[PDB]
């Protein structure tokens, strides 16, 4: 209505403006954040790691890597089979097989990480159990 | 009365529901990005309250992970993942309403689906949920090994090697767990697969009807969803300063002045978390207990026959399904439930021949005129021989007994 | 100052009719209402039930009647002598109200 | 010794008592009356410290409806209120102590 | 105020522990006999009265 000037959301947060030089309407949203885990296996074992980026999309990730996000400890760069992308976040690090194993480190929805035989992390998705059929 | 005894000569086949949480919402925090957010001046000042915020982040830390424990120590009881035979017949017994069907993409139960369609009803200020750790499809394949373990195995499969047996001669052993005969089966097994058949049918219409029929499994979701909403309200109270916004109070006052005032604001967020945390704590130990009985149900009436009353449902337990729900888990309880009673009259014991004689397994009862011994459970009158009988006394101490004649 | 103390839904009289109900069902019709329809048994009958549930035959108990009813009623008569002596046996119930 | 047993050749009948609390005291608390009273210069100065006293109504409240609901979930089990006979007889035993 | 409802809060998750407890002994030891050792008395159950 043209006497209102910004928009407020339930909770009470702007989300919408007008610009005063021209009148029209912006919508307004918060730059993407959210938390970083490590994945490690025992450093009595190795010292290669696998990084985590929760609740982000690969394609905001790489983008943003050029001189633009506030944390310095990047990864090595998308060598092929490093940027595997889940539902949990954009993983960094690990090469995802094909095949099933019981779960060994959580990661999220249905995804697992572990240090099998060279040596490397691998990700894969978790087996449920060995198979059978009980013939009635 | 003294002499008089009720016997039922019909019974009634019955399934109910049962409805339980399992686990809740996953969530995380971030004390700069809530309390200050970009402003390097408020997080030097928060930095003098010390370890606060490390205690918070591992309060939510261990509830996260305790939420995963919960669903995995309920559904995962089955090594093995069993799978349905091709050909559904039973002997008369309809699992359609139960076992998944493939055209769903899913492969969701028909009662699995309404469900899911009924209970179902980015970020703000760096308070982000995590996503659980098994999926929907890996818990109902956990679901329907349960069930195809629990129709061709019995309960064999619950203490090692699974061994298959025909149907019908699973339920009479339950008839015999339950206390009657194996003839009480065989001879009415037309009509008690036709009671079952009725029983099922009627779940799908109740739950249809009834709109408070999962209002346990709803409450989580509102009771979670209001916590984050206030939280995120509590940003835009004064708490006692000129305003509500830390950079608007930063230019307009004078460096030392300005410096009393954050300290307001932050004492009022870092309030806010306490009891956002704390009401989270208390929530999550009522929800564990709940996961724990719901963990005792599955191992006591789904993989086995429970002799514990009003425990795995009202009447006789017979047997059980398991259904998944989001955040929890339902039941199907089957009972056997006697009707149709009469009048009748009995006495303690039967005196021949100046001897004694009690009931091996039954009550002697009278329909007038002529003597006989039934099971205590369903009318099946027979002759009083020698070989449902012992004689352990004499004619001499016991209060009411009456005399017979016994046919050896 | 500001406190106010909520009456419960169910008054003290209509508490003592549920205990009323429940004793009634289980002696004139022993465990069978708590599954269906009551039905009637003599009260002896439901006792050498029950003894056979524990493991020993029924001609124990009525060859033993008059011996086991006069040991009942003795033991039942002393509960309410140790209620009177003790003060302190309802201490659970008196620590939820001091709490 | 692996070549004797001991088998009991009397009996006895033993009562014993349990003890449990079921639910406890119902309360209702108001901010305003209590934090300030009357003062309408202090009601506004509480005004703005966001909600607060909205959760305290609420934590209250959930409390009050669960003891409703721990008495009937103990005593009304049954849907039929059983009586019993005018004639107290029941083979020697003696229930006036409960009845 | 916010110790005292903190209090309560807790108090009452006890409480409910307890009245399920009861409720499963009147399910169990009154409306059946147990065969569970120690649960409705020591000894060997027979029946209960509330
Ligand atoms: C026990 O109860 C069942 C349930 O009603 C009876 O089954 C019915 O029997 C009548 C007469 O035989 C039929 O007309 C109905 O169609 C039956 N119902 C069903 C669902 O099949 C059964 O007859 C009863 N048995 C006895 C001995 O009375
Ligand atoms: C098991 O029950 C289902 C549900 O009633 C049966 O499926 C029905 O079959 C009839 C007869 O063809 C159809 O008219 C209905 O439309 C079907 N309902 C559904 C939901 O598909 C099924 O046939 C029964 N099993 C057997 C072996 O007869
Ligand atoms: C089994 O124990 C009962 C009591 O526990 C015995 O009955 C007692 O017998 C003596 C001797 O006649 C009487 O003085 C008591 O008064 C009886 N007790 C009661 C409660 O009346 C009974 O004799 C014992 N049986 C055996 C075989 O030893
Ligand atoms: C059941 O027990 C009660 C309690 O002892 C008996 O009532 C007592 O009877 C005696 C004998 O007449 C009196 O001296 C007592 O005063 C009675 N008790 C009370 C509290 O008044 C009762 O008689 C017993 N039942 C039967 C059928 O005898
Ligand atoms: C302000 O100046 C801009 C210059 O392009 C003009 O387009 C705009 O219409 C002016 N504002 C108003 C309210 O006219
Ligand atoms: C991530 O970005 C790609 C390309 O921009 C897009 O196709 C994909 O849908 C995005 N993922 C999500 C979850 O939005
Ligand atoms: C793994 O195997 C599956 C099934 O054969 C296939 O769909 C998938 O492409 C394979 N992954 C590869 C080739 O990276
Ligand atoms: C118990 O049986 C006797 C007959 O031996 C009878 O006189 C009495 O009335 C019966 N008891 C009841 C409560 O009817
Ligand atoms: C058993 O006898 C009582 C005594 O009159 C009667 O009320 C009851 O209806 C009878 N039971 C049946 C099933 O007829
Ligand atoms: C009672 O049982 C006898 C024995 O078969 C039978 O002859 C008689 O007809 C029965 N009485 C009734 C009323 O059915
Ligand atoms: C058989 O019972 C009747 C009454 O129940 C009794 O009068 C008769 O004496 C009994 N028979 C013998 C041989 O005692």
């Amino acid at each position: 209505l043209p006497f209102q000037q910004f928009g407020r959301d339930i909770v009470d947060t702007t989300d919408a403006v007008r610009d005063p030089q021209t009148l029209e309407i912006l919508d307004i949203t918060p730059c993407s954040f959210g938390g970083v885990s490590v994945i490690t296996p025992g450093t009595n074992t190795s010292n290669q790691v696998a990084v985590l980026y929760q609740g982000v999309n690969c394609t905001e990730v790489s983008v943003a890597i050029h001189a633009d996000q506030l944390t310095p400890t990047w990864r090595v760069y998308s060598t092929g089979s490093n940027v595997f992308q889940t539902r949990a976040g954009c993983l960094i690090g690990a090469e995802y097989v094909n095949n099933s194993y019981e779960c060994d480190i959580p990661i999220g929805a249905g995804i697992c990480a572990s240090y099998q035989t060279s040596q490397s992390i691998i990700a894969y998705t978790m087996s449920l159990g060995a198979e059978n059929s009980v013939a009635y | 009365s003294n002499n008089s005894i009720a016997i039922p000569t019909n019974f009634t086949i019955s399934v109910t529901t049962e409805i339980l949480p399992v686990s809740m919402t996953k969530t995380s925090v971030d004390c700069t990005m809530y309390i200050c957010g970009d402003s390097t001046e408020c997080s030097n000042l928060l930095l003098q309250y010390g370890s606060f915020c490390t205690q918070l982040k591992r309060a939510l830390t261990g509830i996260a992970v305790e939420q995963d424990k919960n669903t995995q120590e309920v559904f995962a009881q089955v090594k093995q993942i069993y799978k349905t035979p091709p050909i559904k017949y039973f002997g008369g017994f309809n699992f359609s309403q139960i076992l998944p069907d493939p055209s769903k993409p899913s492969k969701r139960s028909p009662i699995e689906d309404l469900l899911f369609n009924k209970v179902t009803l980015q970020k703000f200020n760096g308070l982000t949920v995590l996503p659980p750790l098994l999926t929907d499809e890996m818990i109902a394949q956990y679901t329907s090994a349960l069930l195809a373990g629990t129709i061709t195995s019995g309960w064999t499969f619950g203490a090692g090697p699974a061994l298959q047996i025909p149907f019908p001669m699973q339920m009479a052993y339950r008839f015999n767990g339950i206390g009657v005969t194996q003839n009480v089966l065989y001879e009415n097994q037309k009509l008690i697969a036709n009671q079952f058949n009725s029983a099922i049918g009627k779940i799908q219409d109740s739950l249809f009807s009834t709109p408070s029929a999962l209002g346990k499994l709803q409450d989580v979701v509102n009771h979670n969803a209001q916590a984050l909403n206030t939280l995120v309200k509590q940003l835009s109270s004064k708490f006692g300063a000129i305003s509500s916004v830390l950079n608007d109070i930063l230019s307009r006052l004078d460096p030392p002045e300005a410096e009393v005032q954050i300290d307001r604001l932050i004492t009022g967020r870092l309030q806010s978390l306490q009891t956002y945390v704390t009401q989270q704590l208390i929530r999550a130990a009522e929800i564990r207990a709940s996961a724990n009985l719901a963990a005792t149900k599955m191992s006591e009436c789904v993989l086995g026959q429970s002799k514990r009353v009003d425990f795995c449902g009202k009447g006789y337990h017979l047997m059980s399904f398991p259904q998944s729900a989001p955040h929890g888990v339902v039941f199907l309880h089957v009972t056997y439930v006697p009707a149709q009673e009469k009048n009748f009259t009995t006495a303690p014991a039967i005196c021949h021949d100046g001897k004694a004689h009690f009931p091996r397994e039954g009550v002697f009862v009278s329909n007038g005129t002529h003597w006989f011994v039934t099971q205590r459970n369903f009318y099946e009158p027979q002759i009083i021989t020698t070989d449902n009988t012992f004689v352990s006394g004499n004619c001499d101490v016991v209060i009411g007994i009456v005399n017979n004649t016994v046919y050896d």
